[PDB]
């Protein structure tokens, strides 16, 4: 439903009666060394002193005004003084070095404030902020040094492993491989060798017990 | 209801974080550099944007930019 | 020397220099050999620490991998 | 006695100027390369590659999975079900299944977001 | 039916509960699971029921506690004389700079002392472990 | 990765050599066979710097001539091959028509003498065998990449016919990651039988080189006098054999600790750790293993540092002024170093390696350790705070009287405790000469109490900034999250109060500058006493007497090294005083001006370049765009340049107050 | 570029929003608090990491939470104005 304004490239629109009277500064893009830039495009009931972003200061048309800027700190700053002048139709465009303009500030046309419906909270985790996992736990994985990236699963299976491994007691040591036992690749089902594992596991457990057993 | 669709992951939203689809011009504007433009009549302009064929700086590093994302990291509906 | 030392000047310490150099071309010429032997090592040992390990080596290097039985052995004693 | 000062005479020039401009003509010219310091700095082919021949590698081709080290996920989950349906509370349509697949799923559509340079 | 946090919260601690048991079984295989890491050594179990096993002697878990008692009493005695004999009572030091040698059962006897002293903490150890 | 700034340069350099971090390091095995081939580049190096110091003393130096009379002459280092030098006339290191020299203040001269090397041919074959030795390393090196290279390509041909093969992923590195035959054959055969070894170079080569009369090697080469032969004024080379001898054997006897060929033999380290009162802890960790060693080493370097000292090992050592000076400052300094390094690899590895438990467990050491943190630190900085005011008050009373006039006025506290233990050393030393030790035992003043309640003090206040670091560094009251984000980052904004110097990297570059203070407090009590023990014992109590009759009154020689009249062989000392003060106050400039005003300082700069005509045309400031230093990255070059000030302003100070 | 995440301890008061310089955040509707709404961040790579979201936090600890990442600085999160990365 939101309609892109055209909003042709600064290098082509030498002058327009959109853009508002302004002294003009050091402060403004550098045309020769950038291409990238963001447009600024509101509506003004009447001519308000305000300040650009970019130096000194300017008066806004009565009617459509549009100004041009290097950064989107620079028109989000000035849609935020807009707003304190109660100017609530500003919209915010990026200007590729192709004319390519994508909407950028309203993304769904209601201010990032004010909550609207078809918005999913992104980059959220499902706890406290302590609960994170520890980053000495996830090593060498996924989440290497990201313990803020790792989803709640990997939350929920790495706390569990630590609740798991002070029980020092009781925890089966990994049986020591028997190097001997090796084959080429190219030298059956996967359920039969998971039950072939199991009976070798039981077995190593049983004389696990035994050896044990024999001096206690 | 974010027209934007994930390239990498569709479940996931897109990294822009916008929800309208960006509009392409008529004709894309090409590559050009500020030069001088003698008048032929004795008078010169400073800042006068010229075509340029191709890139101003050859370097891969410069010629690898596409400016689709941070990381040209967008879908194709980022052009 | 001028020497600038308190206790030089009043002790008389000096700075014996020999009449010849202790070491002839040859020898000079025979540690540097030794030495370029160590920079050859050293360019070497210097590109397989940029590059690192190479676990694609499995698909297309000649053999089949060997391990040590010494080396095995520690394997099954495990840590 | 400093007759070797002729060895110094070719030997403090070639190592003091010679070899430290080299060296650092050698480092501008490396630093455009693709790969300038991959080891280091995001997003970059070569590393990519790296990590896909450790992925190719049989023993390390799931060693980055955080959950890796169950021999039985199959066993794990039954067992987690019937803990579920012991546990459930009355009138609960929340299946272990579905429970493990949303939580393992999440919206970080900006992690490593560099990934797509080198690929 | 909604899920309401308390729901959430209570599948998070069955799934804690029960899969901190699956790991602590022999089912799930973690570096930290190998000898030498975390678990114990397979059939040497130190520590049972927060009391230390006869394992923790090594090789004289065999040894009963009154046989440990005895050498540890033992050594005690010989190494104490040994050390004593050395220092003050017999003095070595004169004979030495004199030219000669050491008396070499002092030497070797004041090794039992704290050969005596871990004798005794595994005499209590045997003891204590009923054997 | 084109799209990079000038802190690409500073983000790479500051983690070249941190393995941990790179990319596509996928594994611990990829780690650690980096971490071996690294460690044995480094043993070619060293390699190599000895087989340079002795090429040097081989060709460009007089050793020959140093070992006919080795009290007067001074060894020469290396010579000097400087263009910029004035030619016209002689310079101030040559003898008017010779080559310029430099003076040797390493005491290397005195370690071959020593050790028995008596012509320059011997320092040649060394030279040669010490460079055949790095080509060996290397060599190593890349034999141990190769064999691991192909144990992989084995385990990726080779599978278990069982599911659990991925267990071999664990083994792979067994050979660089085991513990046990490691530590045995480490403590047996790298240090007992290392010791036997030098046992048998001294009764072979140095016993029969310092005996003028030929004797065959014998029991009688193995003493037990004690104390420094009049004659060389050092401990008697008899007596350093049997020592080492001594050591080795106790060394060899308990290389057979732990089980390490095979499982029959040895306990396990395991198995004590799980039965000691320490539980338990990540032997594993690089990190943690890194950090025991660097506190060992810090520990033995000052042990070396004080009793080269104390106890001349090395043949007409003492008589060398300046050499023994040097020696006691360096080992202090790196022993420093090491400590600092043990401190802060133990805060990473509490950052990135530790396993912490669930909160209200505690069964392990660091988690116990982590339950009082809080009553350690405030203790801590209790003893600090004690320490710091009853010693800058005593030091400011005692100089208020002396300023008015009146020593008598003075508070002078015997040091009893340390005169009662030192009595104790001197009856022991006495009953066993009846049955000499020089600087072993020391007068011991009031003025030694202040200097090492001070001392104590700058200890203390060390300890006091690592430790907070360390037990922080996981979290804190201000930043409970604290373990998420990485070992040094800048900060966690102005919210909350301003949180500068959050992190744990941030206590570190706090306590390096207590470091460098405690150590120049120590160098400074050395040398002073050094100099004037006399001047020390009388007038060490007031401050005042340190600024003036130690730092005002032993400044003039270095300054008037070059000047108006002329230059002496201290110009270059002269130099480098200078030269480093003004490292020290450039590192003020990146401590101070923090990263905001420079970064819209080089926005102007790049401002007026890419305004310049003709650079503008070629430079767009893309690639490389021009920046301000990171937060971090200025933290640390200001720490670098105030730390190589204050080290490199001291050496030129010493050696021209002890020459 | 930098890594903001939100916990469900947010209570939905739309001052990190407010805050936001570049707008990297949002309100969007939610059940987890009682104003029914939570903060998200979709246009994390515009977050320059100035944390004035996490100024701007009420809660005891902060509900929104802005990881600096130094090694993945893009033009945007360090706000170029001079030169351009595009
Ligand atoms: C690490 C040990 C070391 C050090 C610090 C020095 C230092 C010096 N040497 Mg050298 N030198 C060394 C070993 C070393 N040398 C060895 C082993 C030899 C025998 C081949 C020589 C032979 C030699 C001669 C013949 C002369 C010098 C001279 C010099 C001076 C200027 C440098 C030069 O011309 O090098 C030239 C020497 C080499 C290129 C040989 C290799 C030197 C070492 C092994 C390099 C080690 C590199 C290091 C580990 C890492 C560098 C990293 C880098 C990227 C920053 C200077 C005092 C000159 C002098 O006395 O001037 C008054 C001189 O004429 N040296
Ligand atoms: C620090 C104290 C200490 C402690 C508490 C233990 C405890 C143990 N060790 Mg021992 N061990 C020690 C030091 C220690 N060890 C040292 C220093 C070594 C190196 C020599 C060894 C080498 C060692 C091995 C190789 C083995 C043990 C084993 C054992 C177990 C049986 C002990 C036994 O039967 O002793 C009673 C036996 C004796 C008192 C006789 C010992 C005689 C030899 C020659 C050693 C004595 C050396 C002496 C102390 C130093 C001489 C110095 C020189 C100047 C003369 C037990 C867990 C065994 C075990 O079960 O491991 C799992 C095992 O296999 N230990
Ligand atoms: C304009 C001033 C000036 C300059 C340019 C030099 C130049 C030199 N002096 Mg010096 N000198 C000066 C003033 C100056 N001096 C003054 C005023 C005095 C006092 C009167 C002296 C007294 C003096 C003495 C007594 C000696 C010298 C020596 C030397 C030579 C050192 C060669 C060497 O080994 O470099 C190697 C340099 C280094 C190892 C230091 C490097 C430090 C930087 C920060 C780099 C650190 C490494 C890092 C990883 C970067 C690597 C980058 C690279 C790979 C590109 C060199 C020709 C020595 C000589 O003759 O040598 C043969 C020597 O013995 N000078
Ligand atoms: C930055 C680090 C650093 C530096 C620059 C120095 C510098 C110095 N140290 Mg050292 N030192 C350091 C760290 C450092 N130290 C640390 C951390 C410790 C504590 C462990 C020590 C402990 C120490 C002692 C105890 C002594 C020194 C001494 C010295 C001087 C060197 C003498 C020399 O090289 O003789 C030239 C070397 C030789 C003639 C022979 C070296 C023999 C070794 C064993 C060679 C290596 C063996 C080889 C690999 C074997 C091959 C394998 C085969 C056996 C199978 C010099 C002042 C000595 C000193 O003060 O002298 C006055 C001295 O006595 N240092
Ligand atoms: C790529 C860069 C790089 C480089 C150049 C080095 C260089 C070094 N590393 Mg390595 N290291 C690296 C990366 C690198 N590391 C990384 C990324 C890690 C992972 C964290 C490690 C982890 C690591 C560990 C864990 C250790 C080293 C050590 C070493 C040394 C190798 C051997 C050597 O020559 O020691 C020469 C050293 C000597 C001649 C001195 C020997 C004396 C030792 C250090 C002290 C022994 C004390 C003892 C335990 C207790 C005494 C008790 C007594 C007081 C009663 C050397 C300083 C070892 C070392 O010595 O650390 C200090 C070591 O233990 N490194
Ligand atoms: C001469 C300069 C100077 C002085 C007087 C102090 C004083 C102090 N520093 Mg230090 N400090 C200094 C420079 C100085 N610092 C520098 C340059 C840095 C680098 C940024 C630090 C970094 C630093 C840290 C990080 C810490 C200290 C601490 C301390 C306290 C140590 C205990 C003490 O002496 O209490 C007695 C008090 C005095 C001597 C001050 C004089 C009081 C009146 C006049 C008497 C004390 C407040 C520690 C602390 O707070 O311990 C509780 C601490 O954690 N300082
Ligand atoms: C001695 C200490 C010291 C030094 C050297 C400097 C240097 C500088 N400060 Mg200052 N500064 C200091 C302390 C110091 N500061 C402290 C403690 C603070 C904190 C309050 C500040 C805070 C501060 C601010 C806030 C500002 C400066 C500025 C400057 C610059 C002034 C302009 C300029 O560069 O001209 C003179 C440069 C020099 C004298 C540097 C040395 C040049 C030598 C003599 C020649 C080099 C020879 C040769 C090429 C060397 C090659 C070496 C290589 C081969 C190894 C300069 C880089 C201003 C600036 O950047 O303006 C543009 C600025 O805005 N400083
Ligand atoms: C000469 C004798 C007297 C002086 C002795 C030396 C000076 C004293 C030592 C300095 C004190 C601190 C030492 C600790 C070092 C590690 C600290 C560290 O990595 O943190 C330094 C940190 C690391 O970087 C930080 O890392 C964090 C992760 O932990 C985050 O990623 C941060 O964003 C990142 O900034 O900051 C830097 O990046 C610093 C910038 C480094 C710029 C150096 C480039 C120029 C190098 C030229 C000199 C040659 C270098 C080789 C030397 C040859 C020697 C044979
Ligand atoms: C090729 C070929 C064939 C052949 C052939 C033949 C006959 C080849 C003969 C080759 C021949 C005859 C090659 C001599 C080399 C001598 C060298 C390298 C000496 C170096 C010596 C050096 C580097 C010494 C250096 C120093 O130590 C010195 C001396 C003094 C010291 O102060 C130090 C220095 C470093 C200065 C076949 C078998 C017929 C058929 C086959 O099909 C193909
Ligand atoms: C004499 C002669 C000759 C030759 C000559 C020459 C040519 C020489 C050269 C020389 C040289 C030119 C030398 C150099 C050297 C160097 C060195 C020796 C170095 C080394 C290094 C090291 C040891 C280390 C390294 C490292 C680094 C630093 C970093 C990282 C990596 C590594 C670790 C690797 C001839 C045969 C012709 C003839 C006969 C005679
Ligand atoms: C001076 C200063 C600067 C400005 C200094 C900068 C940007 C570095 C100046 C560059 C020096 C002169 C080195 C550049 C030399 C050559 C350009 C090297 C090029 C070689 C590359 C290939 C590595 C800061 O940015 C800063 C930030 C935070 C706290 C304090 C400070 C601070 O004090
Ligand atoms: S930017 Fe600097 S002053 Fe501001 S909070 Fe961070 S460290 Fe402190």
């Amino acid at each position: 439903e939101i309609v892109v304004e055209s909003i042709p490239r600064p290098e082509d629109l030498l002058e327009s009666p959109k853009f508002p009277m302004f002294e003009g500064s050091t402060g403004g893009y550098m045309s020769r060394s950038t291409r990238e830039r963001h447009a600024i495009t509101w509506t003004a009931k009447d001519q308000n002193k305000f300040e650009m972003p970019t130096g000194g200061f300017a008066i806004m048309n009565k009617g459509e005004n549009l100004c041009y800027f290097r950064k989107k700190e620079q028109c989000i700053s000035l849609g935020k003084q807009l707003r304190k002048m109660k100017i609530e139709n500003y919209k915010i465009y990026r200007l590729k070095k192709d004319g390519t303009v994508i909407f950028m500030h309203p993304a769904d046309g209601v201010f990032p404030e004010k909550v609207n419906k078809g918005r999913v909270q992104v980059n959220g985790r499902p706890f406290t902020i302590r609960g994170n996992p520890q980053q000495s736990e996830l090593k060498w994985t996924k989440y290497h040094m990201k313990s803020y990236e790792a989803d709640p699963l990997t939350t929920l299976f790495i706390k569990a492993r630590v609740m798991a491994f002070q029980d020092i007691p009781n925890l089966f040591a990994l049986p020591q491989p028997n190097m001997e036992e090796m084959v080429p690749v190219e030298e059956y089902t996967k359920q039969e060798y998971t039950t072939r594992l199991m009976e070798a596991l039981k077995r190593v457990q049983d004389d696990r017990k035994a050896k044990e057993a024999k001096s206690l | 209801s974010s027209k934007w669709v994930n390239p990498e992951d569709p479940e996931m939203s897109h990294p822009s974080g916008l929800y309208v689809l960006p509009l392409k011009p008529a004709k894309p504007q090409e590559n050009y550099i500020y030069t001088w433009k003698k008048g032929e009549d004795g008078s010169i302009e400073d800042y006068v944007k010229t075509p340029f064929k191709g890139p101003e700086r050859a370097a891969d590093y410069y010629t690898q930019r596409k400016g689709n994302g941070a990381w040209d990291h967008w879908g194709p509906q980022g052009e | 020397r001028v020497p600038g030392g308190k206790r030089t000047k009043e002790l008389g310490l000096v700075v014996p220099i020999p009449e010849e150099d202790g070491l002839t071309d040859g020898q000079i010429a025979a540690l540097f050999v030794v030495a370029l032997v160590v920079l050859i090592a050293a360019v070497d040992l210097a590109r397989s620490l940029y590059f690192g390990l190479q676990p694609n080596k499995f698909k297309t290097a000649k053999g089949k991998g060997s391990i040590t039985p010494f080396m095995k052995r520690l394997i099954e004693n495990g840590f | 006695y400093g007759d070797n000062r002729k060895w110094s005479a070719v030997l403090v020039p070639l190592t003091t100027l010679v070899f430290p401009a080299v060296a650092m003509g050698s480092f501008v010219l490396y630093s455009f390369q693709e790969d300038a310091f991959w080891r280091l700095v995001p997003g970059t082919k070569r590393a990519a590659e790296a990590e896909k021949a450790w992925r190719e590698h049989p023993l390390f081709k799931d060693s980055k999975d955080p959950m890796f080290g169950l021999l039985n996920p199959d066993d794990y989950e039954k067992g987690l079900e019937e803990a579920w349906e012991r546990a459930k509370p009355a009138g609960s349509t929340v299946t272990v299944k579905d429970k493990l697949k949303q939580l393992s799923k999440q919206d970080s559509p900006h992690w490593e977001s560099w990934r797509s340079l080198s690929a | 039916y909604k899920e309401t946090p308390a729901d959430e919260r209570l599948f998070e601690q069955v799934y804690l509960q029960y899969t901190s048991e699956y790991m602590k079984g022999p089912m799930y295989w973690h570096k930290d699971k190998l000898q030498g890491s975390l678990p114990d050594y397979p059939g040497r179990p130190m520590i049972r029921d927060g009391k230390y096993t006869p394992y923790v002697l090594g090789n004289l878990k065999s040894f009963s506690s009154n046989e440990l008692a005895f050498l540890s009493m033992l050594f005690f005695g010989v190494g104490l004389y040994g050390n004593l004999q050395f220092n003050y009572y017999d003095p070595q030091w004169a004979k030495v700079d004199a030219g000669g040698y050491f008396n070499v059962s002092y030497i070797v006897e004041s090794l039992l002392l704290p050969i005596s002293f871990f004798m005794h903490i595994a005499c209590y150890i045997q003891k204590q472990n009923g054997k | 990765n084109g799209r990079c700034a000038t802190s690409r340069y500073l983000q790479v350099m500051g983690s070249i050599h941190d393995i941990e971090s790179y990319f596509a390091l996928d594994n611990t095995l990829s780690l650690n066979l980096q971490i071996f081939t690294a460690h044995w580049g480094h043993l070619a190096i060293i390699l190599m710097w000895i087989s340079g110091n002795l090429y040097h003393i081989a060709s460009n130096a007089n050793y020959s001539l140093w070992i006919k009379n080795p009290i007067p002459s001074m060894p020469i280092a290396h010579n000097i091959w400087d263009p910029h030098f004035t030619s016209s006339t002689s310079t101030p290191y040559s003898h008017t028509t010779t080559a310029a020299v430099l003076i040797a203040y390493s005491g290397i001269y005195n370690q071959l003498y020593t050790s028995g090397f008596s012509t320059v041919n011997q320092i040649y074959k060394a030279t040669f065998a010490f460079s055949c030795l790095a080509v060996i390393s290397i060599l190593l090196a890349k034999i141990h990449i190769r064999t691991h290279s192909e144990v992989l390509h084995n385990s990726a041909t080779h599978a278990s016919q069982i599911p659990s093969f991925f267990q071999l992923l664990y083994f792979l590195d067994v050979g660089i990651s085991s513990i046990n035959i490691r530590l045995n054959f480490h403590t047996g055969v790298l240090v007992g039988f290392f010791s036997i070894a030098y046992t048998g170079h001294l009764l072979d080569v140095a016993i029969p080189a310092s005996r003028a009369p030929l004797s065959h090697t014998s029991l009688s080469y193995l003493t037990f006098f004690g104390g420094l032969k009049s004659d060389t004024a050092s401990l008697y080379l008899t007596d350093i054999a049997h020592h080492h001898l001594a050591i080795g054997v106790i060394f060899v006897y308990i290389g057979h600790l732990y089980s390490s060929c095979s499982t029959a033999l040895g306990t396990y380290i395991r198995d004590m750790l799980y039965t000691s009162a320490i539980y338990m802890f990540q032997i594993k960790s690089l990190h943690l293993a890194l950090s025991l060693a660097l506190a060992g080493c810090a520990v033995l370097t000052s042990a070396t540092a004080q009793h080269i000292y104390s106890l001349t090992p090395y043949f007409y050592l003492s008589y060398d002024y300046v050499t023994s000076v040097t020696l006691y400052v360096h080992h202090s300094y790196i022993a420093s170093f090491l400590a600092i390094a043990s401190h802060a690899h133990a805060a990473i590895t509490l950052v990135r390696d530790w396993v912490a438990p669930l909160e209200l467990e505690s069964s392990c050491t660091i988690a116990r350790i982590h339950t009082h943190k809080a009553a350690i630190i405030s203790h801590l900085s209790w003893v600090s705070l004690w320490l710091g005011f009853h010693t800058l008050a005593i030091y400011s009373h005692n100089d208020t009287n002396m300023a008015f006039g009146s020593p008598s006025k003075q508070i002078l506290i015997e040091p009893t405790n340390a005169q009662l233990i030192q009595e104790s050393s001197g009856k022991a030393l006495y009953s066993f000469a009846i049955n000499s030790f020089g600087s072993f035992i020391y007068p011991i003043g009031p003025g030694d109490l202040y200097v090492h309640h001070a001392i104590a003090l700058g200890l203390h206040v060390t300890v006091l900034i690592l430790l907070k670091g360390a037990l922080e560094a996981r979290g804190s009251k201000l930043m409970p999250d604290k373990m998420e984000h990485s070992f040094g980052f800048s900060c966690d904004g102005p919210g909350r109060g301003g949180t500068c110097d959050i992190s744990a990297w941030d206590c570190f570059y706090l306590a390096m500058f207590w470091m460098l203070n405690t150590n120049a407090w120590i160098d400074f009590y050395f040398h002073y006493k050094y100099l004037a023990p006399r001047q020390f014992s009388e007038s060490s109590t007031y401050l005042e007497s340190w600024f003036r009759d130690y730092l005002w009154f032993n400044s003039a020689p270095l300054i008037r090294a070059y000047s108006a009249l002329g230059t002496n062989d201290l110009s270059v000392q002269a130099w480098f005083f200078l030269l480093t003060h003004l490292a020290w106050a450039t590192g003020f400039m990146f401590l101070i001006s923090w990263r905001g005003y420079w970064q819209e300082l080089i926005d102007i700069i790049l401002y007026m370049h890419l305004k310049t005509p003709i650079l503008i045309d070629l430079w767009n400031g893309g690639v490389y765009t021009p920046l301000a230093l990171s937060i971090v990255q200025a933290r640390f070059i200001g720490l670098v340049h105030f730390t190589a000030g204050l080290i490199l302003t001291y050496p030129p100070f010493i050696i021209s107050t002890t020459s | 570029s930098h890594a903001v995440k939100i916990y469900d301890t947010c209570i939905g008061c739309t001052l990190c929003v407010r805050a936001c310089p570049t707008d990297v955040l949002e309100m969007v509707p939610a059940t987890v608090n009682a104003a029914k709404q939570v903060a998200s961040s979709p246009r994390v790579e515009d977050c320059v990491g100035c944390k004035r979201c996490e100024t701007a936090c009420p809660t005891d600890f902060l509900s929104i939470r802005v990881y600096l990442q130094e090694n993945e600085e893009t033009q945007y999160s360090l706000g170029l104005d001079l030169a351009d990365w595009s």
